[PDB]
DNA sequence: CTCGTGCCTGGTGTCTTGAATCC
DNA sequence: GGATTACACCCAAGACACCAGGCACGAG
RNA sequence: CCUGGUGUCUUGGGUG
């Protein structure tokens, strides 16, 4: 039905088992290669999004479109009624509410601070932001790929994440 | 001519047929790149905008 | 509609007319192909709306074609003699 | 439109990739294994599973749905089976190429007898065309009469190579054992050659002009036979309740019987000289199943005495699949009758008999501008002219107006189609055989007339090389809005007055009118 | 031992002919110097001949019209001799497939064998009609169904024992036919049970019409099609079928041509 | 990429007989499927006639994509091509 | 069964002389039984689709094998018209 | 796991829709057909970016049928989960065979043989929960699980989790 | 292309050096030994 | 009543030796 | 040693054999 | 109360 920029995938003599999606082994399949191409043929890094980025973009896109539907005229339950159809109403409401209960940095002030702090494979950089951690010991266990990289700063990463983190 | 021999030989040497000939497309029943089929026809979205607004798709 | 009548329509450049004569006005047939291996090996249940090329384990990259029935017949006779005619819908160079 | 809706995207064919079917792939697309030559269960209706008419292969009967795709016989393409061979046999089409490969490679390990160190040979691998490269290589290596273990180690085995000769369906290799001594030529069985071919390296596979993904060289030996569905070999009823089988059906039974007897040998009484007679016979049946015009040996015969119609003979010649059904074919919406002249018709008109005009039709789409006009045709029905034969809905269901007794209760919706009778000024393509040049096919405007001949204005007899001594001509009716416009704007008679053949007219004033005008 | 190719089906004849030649020449100055000859059914189209010199093989076959004239004889190895002469089941309670008669192809249980050892009593699902059309072949037989003695009682029978009836001179015990077959008439090897065995074990059309008004008044015809109001009469007089309104017709009935009161 | 800019178009500025026939037929077809017609329809109600009327007034809303041998192409609108 | 009319056959399965026939009308009714009621299959002969005329004469007899055997001769009259061919 | 993907959809347009607001109709048409749907190749398509400004290109007219074919290139927010990815969740159901957890659009099933023995299902408690002493798994409790297997139905995808490993569970 | 083929073939169908059809045949068949 | 012979149906399987030019 | 040898169309005129086994009928 | 299948392979004689 719907297709992408990546095409053909004609048969090759040697098979491959670096295709099976394994986040531990950095296998994201043929569609989510490290170097993608946009609809003009230009080269582009894979766009993986943390929970904090994603909350701003999706909410902005929905209210800008909602304003556009109103000729140019906050709460998650109100923002999800913009969609068309009960099937669409469901997936969008559940995604905001899920993000509403797990996004630490729920505003653009803190988020841009986290944005500048983080901006080396692009997938790992996005993983560190999504999974909250206390110490260096907790990060290399649950995410065993950070082992043999020999470039920490990790502690100051976690300290800034936890300091920017508002109380609850 | 040499109909079957061509096709056996074509198999054994994995020939690729790029379907640019008239005869290729005729026997596969597709519009051949000749005469009225030598070009594509596109819809002029720019010229449609000069029509009045009550003709609009909803 | 013999070989010599085919040539006359080419000379007139009436490509559209020639296509219709040899398909819609005769033995037009719809086949399904696998986007990976290019064979007519798709098993298509249209009321259940489920398609599968078992060889490629592929249920998503599948296309339909309009070809003459006598061409479909030709390819099955070629398959029976171990010749693989793979129909791809895109070029690559 | 005659096809039910399917969500799969519609595309056209841009490339045809030829190649060979691997043994593994044949099994992957097969839906059943074929073992028993008895077609019927026990002559008590319903054909035997695992037999040659196993219902999983498909339906050629209007009342049994396919047990694989669920579709009716019209849509169901048929699905292949497979037949395992007890012993690998040669493909009859590829023997002379197999023979060529033997002189190129080592008959022990299978490596190309020459390297890039040889200057002329290094030039030959650069040749871009696979066929010419393969021939250029073989032209060099032909005279190399020993596979060297050592470079001129290259991976060689040191053995001298035989001179392989073809003797019918058998290949004989004569090895020169190390002046002159005694050489012993033994038979090079398919199984022996099969194992040798699988050990050819990928790098030498490419250099031989073969292709690792599409035409791998051991696939020229047949180990499992694809069983075509019944659509390829339909049954026919000679005198209603008596049906004979297609030549392929009988021939597949013979291969299947012969296959069982090879299994019947290796487990008990094999006097060796019997194994060679039974294996060669399996090779024979598989060969004449594909090609029954093998030079130098008698043809396989039916019990009627006439030769078996092999697959190769199905495709060649004037009546075969290519010249008889694909480069040309029989077509709908055509008509033919004797022609007569009429001076009181315009140059671009053709007089069409009423009876022909009621049989042919054009599917005119219903719009706001003609809906009132088209309803009048519907009330008149198929037997009064000007009338109509069918009303086609957007779903495709046709209403046959011969049998619709409540014809007065039809209301037409926009977008439907009415197949109305042929009517005045419709363009049609007119044609006389033999079509020697492009003005053998010109578009004329219909004028419906009584009596059963086609009428031509006399000045068009010359380009058709027609006269009225018994000649017949053909009429073809375009079936859509796009082709009507193509006929009137490209093929119409007045556009054809001057021909590019000799930059001069091909029509003039003729016969009576020319005599009289002087 | 040499093998020789012979016309299919003529192997026994060639063995016979060789024996006659041998016996006829015994003790003469030109004896046939072969020891034996034989033909194995499993080895179609071959005869084997025992001798010391190849010339004796040619001598044995000279003039034999069943032998291929091509110099096709072949030598057998000593290590292959005994296998040429290898001579080669059936147990009560086991299944076999019948090879002859209306029960051809049917699965049957072996009930017992004759004392002499030739025919075996088989237990079979019957194919009967209960004498329904009496005043059989394998192509015009009946479906299989267990014998029903009450159906036989109703429709057409001798009781012999508990659950045993003789019906039309065949024996049925607990619904099964018990019938003797030659052992050579049953298949005991490589039987494949089937799926089925696993389950078991307008009133004026076409009437003649006269036309009473119009240009065709007085002509005979037949109503070919009567969709509504407009009829299709196949006129007799010219080879044409016309469209005509219903007011114009007279129909034939018991008494003359009657208007639209029929 | 393949598309050639408007200022650098090199193919002939006259409508060819083949382009004309395809344009008339395609536009005719669309009208019979009840596409909005861009000219006044008076007495001439045949699908082909309406399409021929639109052509004569330079009002057919279609673009010709003329393929060149290498695969590149120039898009020409039927509003700008000169019809004899 | 065939699509044409069976109403011109008499009870003996044969049409009688003097009856006009048109295309696809059945003139000889014959059945064949279906092997293993409602057991037979039609094997009847229709008049050629392009013809008409009058049944002129019907021969009934038996052949060398003893089964029944019929011939039906149809006559019509052809009147010259536009398109017919003539020669000195 | 969220990504931004540049996608495209082939749209066929009937000729009766050839009016001055054609593009705006197509923009509405794209959104109705794509938003909220799932595919095994990309995952759930959550929202499309910059919907009212998408450049649809030019439509190819299909020979012989009159209808027009647009290739609408676009950019969307997509959500696909992955095997090996550790994620948080909100439990939707608790049953004798494990629990079901809503991670945004879909639901993940964790079976009993991959749950530690000390977490005991307690129906008598009010409200029902998986309980310990300093642990509390009620509906809405943050839990940390790891996706160990993805199965594809091409309509909705199904992922199976596990809490049979270190540092996974309630927090 | 096709126009060229018909333009040359059609006159041939109605038609001491060799001329007419036998000479035409020598050309297309580019015979090494002409008559 | 039993045995033998003839006819019909079904199943399986081949073989005495006997038009001309061109590439 | 094969492959090449105009196009389309109409219509009338034809079809497995031999051997073995089983069943039925007639005669003794 | 809608759907609705009648053969093939040759050979020979003809038409332009
Ligand atoms: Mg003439
Ligand atoms: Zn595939
Ligand atoms: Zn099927
Ligand atoms: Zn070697």
């Amino acid at each position: 039905v719907s297709t992408s920029t990546v095409g053909a995938r004609r048969r090759r003599a040697k098979q491959q088992v670096d295709d099976e999606e394994n986040a531990t082994l950095l296998r994201l399949g043929p569609e989510f290669a490290l170097k993608q191409y946009d609809h003009d043929g230009n080269e582009h890094d894979l766009i993986a999004l943390s929970l904090s980025e994603s909350r701003l973009l999706i909410r902005e896109a929905l209210k800008a479109r909602s304003r556009a539907r109103n000729g140019g005229v906050i709460d998650d339950d109100e923002l999800a009624k913009v969609t068309s159809g009960a099937v669409a109403n469901g997936v969008v409401k559940k995604t905001l509410d899920y993000l509403n209960t797990f996004a630490r940095f729920k505003d653009e002030e803190t988020c841009t601070a986290v944005d500048q702090l983080l901006h080396l494979h692009p997938f790992e950089i996005a993983q560190l932001s999504s999974l909250g951690c206390e110490d260096v010991d907790e990060a290399i266990t649950l995410i065993p790929s950070l082992a043999a990289k020999k470039e920490v700063n990790l502690q100051r990463i976690l300290d800034e994440l936890n300091r920017l983190e508002d109380p609850y | 001519e040499e109909t079957v021999e061509i096709l056996f030989e074509a198999g054994a040497a994995a020939e690729l047929d790029d379907c640019r000939g008239v005869s290729e497309n005729v026997m596969l029943g597709q519009l051949a790149p000749m005469g009225t089929g030598a070009f594509d026809v596109m819809i002029d979205e720019k010229l449609l905008t000069s029509l009045p607004a009550d003709y609009a798709p909803t | 509609f013999g070989e010599m009548e085919r040539d006359c329509m080419i000379a007139h450049g009436a490509a559209g007319f020639l296509k219709e004569r040899l398909m819609e006005a005769s033995d037009a047939f719809r086949v399904h192909v696998c986007g990976i291996c290019g064979l007519m090996s798709v098993i298509a249940n249209l009321k259940k709306n489920q398609f599968e090329c078992r060889s490629c384990k592929n249920k998503t990259n599948i296309y339909q074609l309009h070809i003459p029935y006598a061409a479909k017949l030709l390819f099955q006779e070629l398959m029976a003699m171990n010749i693989a005619p793979r129909l791809y819908t895109e070029r690559s160079g | 439109s005659q096809f039910p809706y399917s969500s799969a995207p519609l595309r056209s064919v841009k490339e045809v990739q030829f190649g060979l079917l691997s043994p593994e792939e044949i099994r992957a697309i097969s839906v059943v294994k074929i073992e028993y030559p008895e077609i019927m269960d026990e002559s008590r209706q319903r054909p035997r599973e695992g037999g040659l008419n196993d219902p999983k292969l498909g339906s050629i009967d209007r009342n049994f749905k396919c047990q694989t795709c669920g579709e009716g016989m019209a849509e169901c393409p048929g699905h292949f089976g497979h037949m395992e061979l007890a012993k690998p046999v040669f493909h009859i089409g590829f023997i002379p190429k197999i023979k060529k490969v033997c002189e190129c490679i080592c008959m022990n390990c299978g490596k190309l007898l020459l390297d890039e160190t040889n200057p002329t040979m290094a030039q030959a691998i650069r040749i871009r065309d696979p066929k010419k490269r393969f021939n250029a290589v073989w032209q060099l290596c032909k005279t190399k009469m020993v596979c060297e273990a050592d470079a001129p180690s290259r991976g060689g085995c040191g053995n001298t190579q035989p001179v392989v000769r073809k003797d019918g369906m058998k290949l004989w290799g004569t090895w020169k054992k190390s002046r002159d001594a005694q050489p012993e030529r033994k038979l090079l069985t398919p199984g022996e050659i099969l194992n040798v071919f699988k050990h050819i390296s990928p790098e030498d596979c490419f250099r031989l002009g073969f292709n690792e993904d599409y035409a791998r060289p051991e696939w020229m030996i047949i180990t499992v036979l694809p069983v075509p569905p019944p659509q390829v070999r339909p049954s026919i009823a000679m005198d209603e309740t008596t049906q004979g089988q297609d030549d392929l059906t009988h021939k597949l039974s013979d291969i299947l019987k012969a296959n069982i007897n090879v299994q019947k040998l290796e487990m008990d009484g094999s006097p060796q000289h019997i194994i060679n007679e039974v294996e060669q016979l399996l090779q024979f049946h598989v060969a004449t199943y594909m090609d029954n015009d093998i030079a130098g040996q008698p043809q396989a015969l039916q019990k009627s005495g006439r030769p078996v119609k092999a697959i190769r003979a199905r495709l060649k010649g004037k009546e075969g699949r290519l010249r008889g059904n694909l480069m040309g074919k029989r077509v709908d919406f055509s008509a033919r009758t004797v022609i007569s002249g009429d001076p009181n018709l315009e140059l671009d008109q053709v007089g069409v008999p009423i009876s022909i005009a009621k049989t042919l039709s054009y599917p005119e789409t219903v719009t706001q501008y003609n809906i009132h006009r088209l309803t009048e045709y519907v009330r008149n029905g198929p037997n009064e002219h000007p009338g109509a034969k069918y009303v086609i809905r957007d779903n495709g269901d046709r209403i046959d107006l011969r049998y619709h007794k409540r014809a007065g209760d039809i209301v037409l919706q926009y977008g439907w189609k009415v197949e109305r009778h042929l009517m005045d000024d419709d363009p049609v393509l007119f044609n006389r055989q033999p079509s020697l040049h492009k003005m053998s096919m010109m578009a004329h405007r219909v004028k419906v007339m009584p009596y059963s001949t086609f009428r031509l204005n006399l000045s068009v007899t010359s380009p058709y090389n027609a006269d009225f001594d018994g000649d017949e001509m053909n009429l073809h009716v375009p079936q859509s809005e796009e082709t009507r416009a193509e006929l009137s704007q490209l093929c119409a008679v007045p556009l054809q007055i001057v021909s590019p053949q000799s930059n001069k007219p091909v029509m003039g004033i003729v016969q009576d009118t020319l005599c009289g005008v002087r | 031992i040499w093998g020789v190719k012979v016309r299919l089906g003529k192997e026994k004849d060639v063995v016979r002919q060789i024996l006659k030649k041998k016996l006829a020449r015994e003790g003469t100055k030109n004896p046939l110097e072969i020891y034996s000859a034989f033909q194995r059914d499993s080895f179609k189209g071959h005869v084997y001949i025992e001798a010391r010199k190849a010339e004796a093989i040619n001598d044995a076959l000279k003039g034999n019209v069943n032998v291929f004239s091509n110099n096709s004889k072949f030598l057998v190895g000593i290590v292959e001799y005994k296998d040429l002469l290898r001579p080669v089941k059936l147990t009560r309670g086991s299944y076999v497939r019948v090879k002859n008669g209306k029960f051809k192809g049917d699965l049957a249980q072996v009930d017992e064998v004759l004392e002499n050892g030739l025919e075996a009593r088989l237990k079979l699902v019957p194919r009967l009609d209960y004498g329904k059309d009496l005043s059989y072949t394998s192509k015009f037989r009946p479906a299989q169904r267990l014998f029903s003695e009450a159906e036989a009682r109703v429709h057409e029978i001798r009781r012999d024992r508990d659950g045993f009836v003789t019906y039309g001179g065949e024996e049925y015990y607990e619904g099964f036919l018990y019938k003797t077959f030659r052992l050579q008439n049953l298949i005991v090897n490589s039987i494949n049970p089937t799926l089925n065995e696993l389950s078991l074990f307008d009133p004026t059309l076409n009437k003649t019409v006269k036309i009473r008004q119009g240009g065709y008044k007085g002509k005979i015809g037949i109503v070919k099609e009567a969709n509504g109001d407009r009829f299709r009469v196949e006129l007799h007089n010219p080879n044409k079928t016309i469209p005509i309104p219903c007011s114009f017709l007279l129909i034939e009935s018991t008494h003359g041509w009657v208007p639209y009161e029929d | 990429e393949l598309a050639i800019l408007k200022e650098e178009r090199t193919t002939t500025p006259y409508l060819t007989k083949y382009e004309r026939a395809r344009i008339l037929g395609t536009r005719a077809l669309q009208i019979s499927m009840n596409a909005p017609v861009l000219v006044d329809i008076e007495g001439e109600t045949d699908p082909l006639q309406i399409a021929m009327k639109e052509l004569s007034q330079r009002k057919i809303p279609l673009v010709i994509r003329r393929y060149l041998p290498d695969g590149s192409y120039e898009d020409w609108g039927c509003d700008e091509l000169i019809v004899d | 069964l065939k699509h044409g009319t069976y109403e011109k056959l008499d009870e003996d399965g044969l049409i009688a002389p003097g009856v006009r026939v048109s295309g696809d009308d059945i003139i000889i009714g014959k059945t064949t039984p279906i092997p293993p009621y409602h057991t037979k299959r039609d094997a009847s002969t229709p008049l050629r689709s392009t013809e008409n005329g009058i049944v002129d004469q019907v021969l009934l007899t038996t052949n060398q094998e003893g089964l029944k055997f019929v011939k039906v001769r149809m006559r019509t009259t052809k009147v010259p018209q536009i398109g017919d061919k003539f020669a000195s | 796991m969220f990504f931004l993907k540049d996608l495209s959809l082939i749209l066929t347009l009937h000729p009766s829709y050839f009016g001055p607001q054609m593009n705006q109709y197509l923009r509405e048409k794209l959104l109705t057909d794509v938003e909220g749907t799932c595919t095994g190749q990309f995952g759930y398509i959550v929202t499309v970016l910059d919907g009212m400004n998408i450049d649809v290109g030019k439509g190819r007219i299909i020979p012989g049928s009159g209808s027009a074919e647009f290739e609408v290139k676009y950019r969307a927010v997509v959500w696909k989960p992955f095997k090996g990815e550790v994620v948080d969740a909100i439990v939707s159901n608790v049953s004798p065979i494990g629990f079901f957890a809503d991670v945004g659009p879909l639901n993940v099933f964790v079976s009993t043989r991959l749950i530690p023995d000390n977490l005991v299902y307690n129906p008598s408690n009010s409200p029902p929960a998986y309980m310990s002493n300093d642990e509390l798994i009620t509906k809405g409790s943050k839990v940390r699980l790891k996706v160990v297997g993805t199965r594809t139905d091409v309509n909705e995808i199904y992922a199976i989790g596990s809490i049979k490993e270190d540092f996974l569970g309630a927090i | 292309g096709v126009i060229a083929a018909q333009s040359i073939g059609e006159p041939a169908t109605q038609m001491n050096v060799t001329l007419g059809v036998p000479r035409l045949k020598e050309i297309l068949n580019v015979a090494k030994n002409i008559k």
